[PDB]
């Protein structure tokens, strides 16, 4: 359960699993994330920008 | 008398009777009411 | 003059004649929960999302389409209306697909919002749910129709104020499904109004898709100028 | 990343009625735009209407 | 359980909006009919019979006779897709010569109504819901036919056959093969639903007219 | 005064060609006492002939029992503009009902005259028929009965030596159940989809082209004409209080001789059974279960059918409702968790969709009735599927939701110990 280094994974195929809903981003409690989203050019759902301020982060 | 079956007219109908019967019909018709208007859309 | 007087919730109020159960409580300051229901739009009745008990009443009432009556006392938040409310957004919720996530009306749904404050909080669906093919109407409304819970909405305002008669309904039951049942694309100067009717994800904005979540964004009152109207 | 210099960029206060406001802006001798509050005005709804004998009402559809 | 037909429609060769269909003079003469049969100002009450009657005319329904008809009537087309997919005896497929329904409701179903469409799968070569490769027969199942005290029960091509067993089914199944057509109605001789041997109503002879007239009138 | 009902002698009947022995035709119908002294009937007023139905006690025949002397009456008020309808509901969806079909067919002269009677008595200008897509010879006779009354002026211009102007117009359904109810009915007669519309406002009130419209039943129209004829009383005088006149009753199932008659109204099931349908196969021990008014009532266990009557209040009092009087019956050898289930699917291939509980409602239930047939479902469930139905009655547009939930609530109150012991047979094969 320890909370390390954040990381972003992805599905065994090899796609990410992240699909933008920036729900992560509207809980964090130190506004730590910032999102930014666009339709793929397969029309997938999917983030452009992802960032993590590890200096805003409370973990 | 009674042990007679009197339904069997409707073994000789085709696929236009009810259609032709209405055709027939059209003419015994009391004329329309009218709503003023051709259609809703009107 | 010719105002009636009602109750809703014990309080008298007067009412025009033809003022519905809906309209009554409006005035009041309480709002009725509903799906298919517009201002703008013919009463259509449909979801049942509005239906309230009358007091000394057995049978609860469309609030949205039954006229009010000399006399009635409307129980909005009595057991029997907050049962029905339940019942019918489980009815919602049982075929609707967990596309939250990744639908574009995530934080503006107003099944999402009417689930949270009048239904459930639990499902005992166990079944498999359904599922429908999309229709392209454009390029400016995605479709996703898997998400369409048949309020027919679109189907009125399309009808009523585009002029435009080309939506519809097709199928019975279960598997009725809301489209033009042929290749055919809603293309209107008013077309882009029925994603902001539509209660959820079925309808969107296909240039908007996936850019902006509606707690981020900041409104600025403003005016349009690509016309004269203002 | 989007960057301010104005400190007054998120704050929004909210008041009981316009003129607590007005009261508000006034003692703290801010310049002041009121716009009039706006109301749906009431409407006349009839489902039987969407059945009407000669009347546009009446729906092709429901 | 599953419905298995498809309500969205995608052009096709043998079935797109330049697929030629008109309706034959008489039967415009009967258009005529049916639409007098309405008040001038609702000129879409005639949805119903008139495509019906399309139907009648070509055995199924393609876009085109919905297109068709829609401009006969002046409404929508959209309209027409709605009541074409919404009322179930409207063959939006072309469909065979004689289609065969069987009902399976519950009624239908207690007096063995599972022989019957057993028999006529087994004499057809073909599935619950497909054709014949000659084109000469579809099988369909459906709802309650309204015969349900003559269970079981067919419908073939606007004709009732009631009372069936499997080999009243087969017989009826080749006679149409031969080329003529059965007789409607039940099968082992009861004559339109009475008791098979009861005959516990309607014996003595009917009475006239003036039997039981109350006085002053 | 009376207390036992069930022998209902055979000249005290109104449809007396039921078995299509006689003469369908103008002349026959003639021969049975039809179309006499219509001109005095209609000439006697329209108020006259309400209060004849009112005092007949004539209750609906659709299913519903609805007084329709007071429906009727309600059709009563002065003319606003507008033409006057009346709409006689042909459509014979129910499962195990097939009288309108029998008083179409082999009795068409009396629906007609019915139709006139009651279009007097409503003031109508004209009559739809709304028969049953597939009952396409029941609506050729019908056709042709109605040319025969057109020729010899017994309707249309005069109708009579009476001064009335009345039609007789017949429009055909295209396969759907849920056009037999009376809204969606007046919707499928305009051009639209079979869907419902909300009640108020009535069809009094806005019907078939937005003009004063009533529906009923054919039954309840062809028994009209005799009800005038003989008198309101001498109808009432048959049945209990409340229940009076006598009912077509269509017996099917597991009987020996299946069939429809027509009988006094508040006869005993069991009586009915044997008399005329020559008893439960197997013997009356081997009855499992009864549908007493089509698949829309809840079904009663042998232990209610041994002493129960046969009319509105009895049943309702059993916990089913009369409904339409289509009694199908079922013994110890059949699938009644099957038959139930088949019956819900029935009603899921026959929603119109409109209105989301009765839709999503019943696809659900159709699902949960499925599993359960097989067993593959947990105790549990049952209760779950209880509250369910509740949902769907009285939250939907029309009374099919209703119709649907109803069989399982019966199902579920008379054989739960079924239910469970399939599932722990199910639980126990399957591990
Ligand atoms: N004959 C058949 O093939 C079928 C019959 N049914 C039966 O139909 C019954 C349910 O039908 P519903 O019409 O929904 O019942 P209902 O009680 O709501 O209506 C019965 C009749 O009474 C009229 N009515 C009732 N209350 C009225 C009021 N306050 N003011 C004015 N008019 C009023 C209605 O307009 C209607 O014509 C069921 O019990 C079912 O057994 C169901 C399916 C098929
Ligand atoms: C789903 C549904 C289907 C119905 N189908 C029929 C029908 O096929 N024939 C009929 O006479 N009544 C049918 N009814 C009942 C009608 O509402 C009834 O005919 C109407 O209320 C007036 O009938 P009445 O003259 O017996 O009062 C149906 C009702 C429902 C809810
Ligand atoms: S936006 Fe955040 S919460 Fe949503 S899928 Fe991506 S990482 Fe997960
Ligand atoms: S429409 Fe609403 S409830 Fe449905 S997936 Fe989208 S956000 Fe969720
Ligand atoms: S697409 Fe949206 S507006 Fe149209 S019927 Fe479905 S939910 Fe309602
Ligand atoms: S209850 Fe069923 S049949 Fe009746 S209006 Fe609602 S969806 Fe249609
Ligand atoms: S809001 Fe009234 S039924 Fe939908
Ligand atoms: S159940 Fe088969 S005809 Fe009614
Ligand atoms: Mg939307």
């Amino acid at each position: 359960r320890f909370r390390g280094e954040h990381a972003l994974r992805r599905y065994p195929s090899g796609e990410e699993r992240c699909i933008a809903c920036k729900l992560c981003e509207a809980v964090c409690p130190a506004q730590a994330i910032t999102i930014e989203a666009e339709p793929r050019a397969d029309g997938s759902r999917r983030t452009t920008r992802y960032d993590i301020d590890m200096t805003k982060c409370i973990y | 008398d009674n042990s007679t079956y009197r339904n069997l007219q409707h073994h000789e109908y085709s696929t236009y009777t009810f259609l032709d019967l209405n055709v027939e019909l059209s003419k015994f018709r009391m004329p329309q009411p009218s709503s003023g208007r051709q259609s809703p859309r009107h | 003059s010719n105002l009636i007087e009602v109750f809703v919730d014990g309080q008298s109020v007067m009412v025009e004649p033809g003022t519905t159960v809906l309209q009554a409580c409006e005035k009041v300051g309480m709002q009725i929960p509903r799906f298919c229901y517009h201002e703008r739009l013919s009463v259509a009745g449909n979801c049942r999302m509005c239906l309230v008990e009358i007091e000394k009443a057995p049978k609860v009432v469309a609030a949205c389409a039954m006229p009010v009556m000399k006399g009635w006392n409307i129980l909005t938040n009595s057991e029997k209306s907050k049962k029905a409310r339940e019942g019918v957004m489980e009815f919602l919720l049982a075929n609707h697909p967990l596309d939250c996530p990744i639908c574009d009306q995530g934080g503006e749904c107003d099944l999402q919002d009417q689930s949270m404050m009048f239904g459930s909080d639990r499902s005992r669906f166990l079944e498999g749910k359904r599922a429908v093919e999309d229709k392209n109407i454009g390029p400016l409304v995605k479709t996703i129709m898997t998400r369409c819970i048949q309020c027919t909405r679109c189907i009125r305002f399309a009808s009523e104020i585009a002029g435009v008669d080309d939506l519809g309904t097709t199928g019975r039951g279960n598997d009725m499904q809301v489209g033009t049942y042929i290749e055919k694309m809603f293309m209107s100067e008013l077309s882009g109004n029925i994603i902001d009717i539509c209660p959820v994800g079925a309808l969107t904005s296909k240039p908007y898709a996936f850019t902006a979540r509606p707690w981020e964004t900041r409104k600025t009152e403003s005016i349009d100028v690509m016309d004269a109207v203002g | 990343w989007s960057s301010t210099a104005d400190p007054l960029s998120n704050l929004v206060l909210t008041f009981s009625t316009k003129e607590d406001a007005v009261a508000f802006a006034e003692k703290n001798g801010w310049s002041f735009d009121v716009e009039e509050r706006k109301v749906p005005k009431p409407k006349s709804k009839s489902y039987g209407a969407n059945f009407s004998w000669n009347k546009r009402t009446r729906v092709s559809t429901k | 359980g599953a419905g298995g037909a498809l309500f969205v429609h995608r052009d096709t060769p043998e079935n797109n909006p330049d697929t030629p269909f008109d309706f034959t003079p008489e039967n415009y003469k009967r258009i005529e009919a049916i639409v007098k049969n309405y008040p001038e100002g609702h000129k879409a009450a005639a949805v119903l019979p008139v495509l019906d009657l399309a139907q009648r005319q070509n055995g199924w329904l393609p876009i085109s006779a919905m297109n068709k008809v829609a401009e006969i009537l002046q409404v929508p087309p959209m309209r027409v897709y709605e009541v074409a997919t919404f009322y179930t005896m409207y063959n939006r497929k072309p469909v065979g010569k004689y289609h065969i329904q069987v009902c399976t409701t519950t009624p239908c179903m207690l007096r063995n109504s599972d022989s019957i469409l057993e028999a006529i799968q087994k004499k057809l070569g073909i599935k619950v819901g497909e054709t014949t490769p000659d084109k000469l027969f579809t099988l369909i199942e459906v709802e309650c036919l309204g015969a349900c005290v003559n269970a079981p029960m067919v419908q073939i091509n606007d004709n009732y056959y009631e009372d069936l067993t499997p080999k009243d089914i087969e017989e009826i199944i080749d006679e149409l093969k031969a080329g003529k057509i059965p007789k409607p109605g039940p099968r082992s001789g009861r004559f339109s639903c009475e008791p098979a041997g009861g005959l516990t109503s309607l014996t003595e002879p009917p009475k006239g007219p003036g039997f039981g007239v109350q006085a002053g009138l | 005064k009376k207390t036992s009902f069930g022998s209902l002698k055979d000249e005290d009947r109104i449809f007396t060609n039921l078995y299509g022995r006689h003469d369908w035709r103008l002349k026959g119908a003639q021969s049975r006492g039809d179309w006499y002294k219509t001109k005095e009937i209609l000439l006697k007023g329209p108020d006259w002939i309400l209060g004849e139905v009112k005092t007949s006690g004539l209750r609906g025949r659709g299913g519903a029992g609805f007084p329709t002397g007071l429906k009727w009456s309600f059709m009563n008020k002065p003319s606003d503009g507008r033409p006057k309808y009346l709409v006689v509901n042909a459509d014979e969806g129910e499962p195990g009902t097939c009288k309108d079909r029998e008083i179409i067919r082999h009795d068409p002269h009396k629906l007609v005259e019915g139709c006139l009677v009651g279009g007097r008595a409503m003031g109508a200008r004209a009559a739809y028929i709304y028969i049953r897509g597939e009952f396409y010879n029941e609506a050729s006779n019908l056709q042709v009965a109605i040319r025969e009354a057109y020729e010899a002026g017994l309707i249309g211009k005069n109708a009579c030596g009476s001064g009335y102007d009345f039609d007789v117009f017949v429009v055909r359904g295209a396969g759907a159940y849920i056009c037999g109810e009376e809204t969606a009915l007046i919707e499928s007669i305009e051009g639209k989809q079979g869907k419902p519309r909300l009640k108020p406002p009535f069809p009094a009130d806005v019907g078939v082209f937005g003009c004063p419209t009533t529906v009923a039943n054919v039954e309840t129209v062809a028994v009209s004409p005799t009800i005038c004829r003989r008198g309101g009383a001498w109808f009432a005088s048959f049945g209990r209080e409340r229940n009076s006149g006598t009912k077509l009753f269509n017996i099917s199932g597991h009987v020996n001789h299946p069939c429809t008659v027509e009988e006094e109204m508040s006869v005993p099931l069991k009586e009915l059974i044997e008399k005329h349908a020559g008893g439960v196969i197997g013997g009356w021990d081997n009855l499992l279960a009864v549908i007493p008014g089509g698949s829309s009532t809840p079904l009663i266990p042998k232990s209610v059918c041994e002493t129960v009557l046969m009319d509105f209040d009895a049943l309702v009092q059993a916990q089913t409702g009369l409904g339409t009087a289509a009694v199908i019956v079922m013994d110890r050898s059949t699938d009644i968790v099957k038959a139930i289930a088949r019956l819900i699917e029935f009603y899921k291939h026959e929603s119109c969709g409109q209105c989301t509980p009765c839709r999503e409602g019943v696809d659900w239930m159709n699902k949960v009735m499925a599993r359960f047939v097989k067993g593959d479902a947990r105790p549990a469930e049952i209760d779950s599927l209880w509250e369910i139905s509740k949902q769907i009655e009285g939250h939907t547009i029309c009374a099919l939701g209703d119709g649907a939930a109803w069989p399982v609530q019966g199902l579920i109150r008379h054989f739960r110990p079924e239910l469970e012991e399939r599932m722990q047979q199910f639980a126990l094969q399957h591990q």
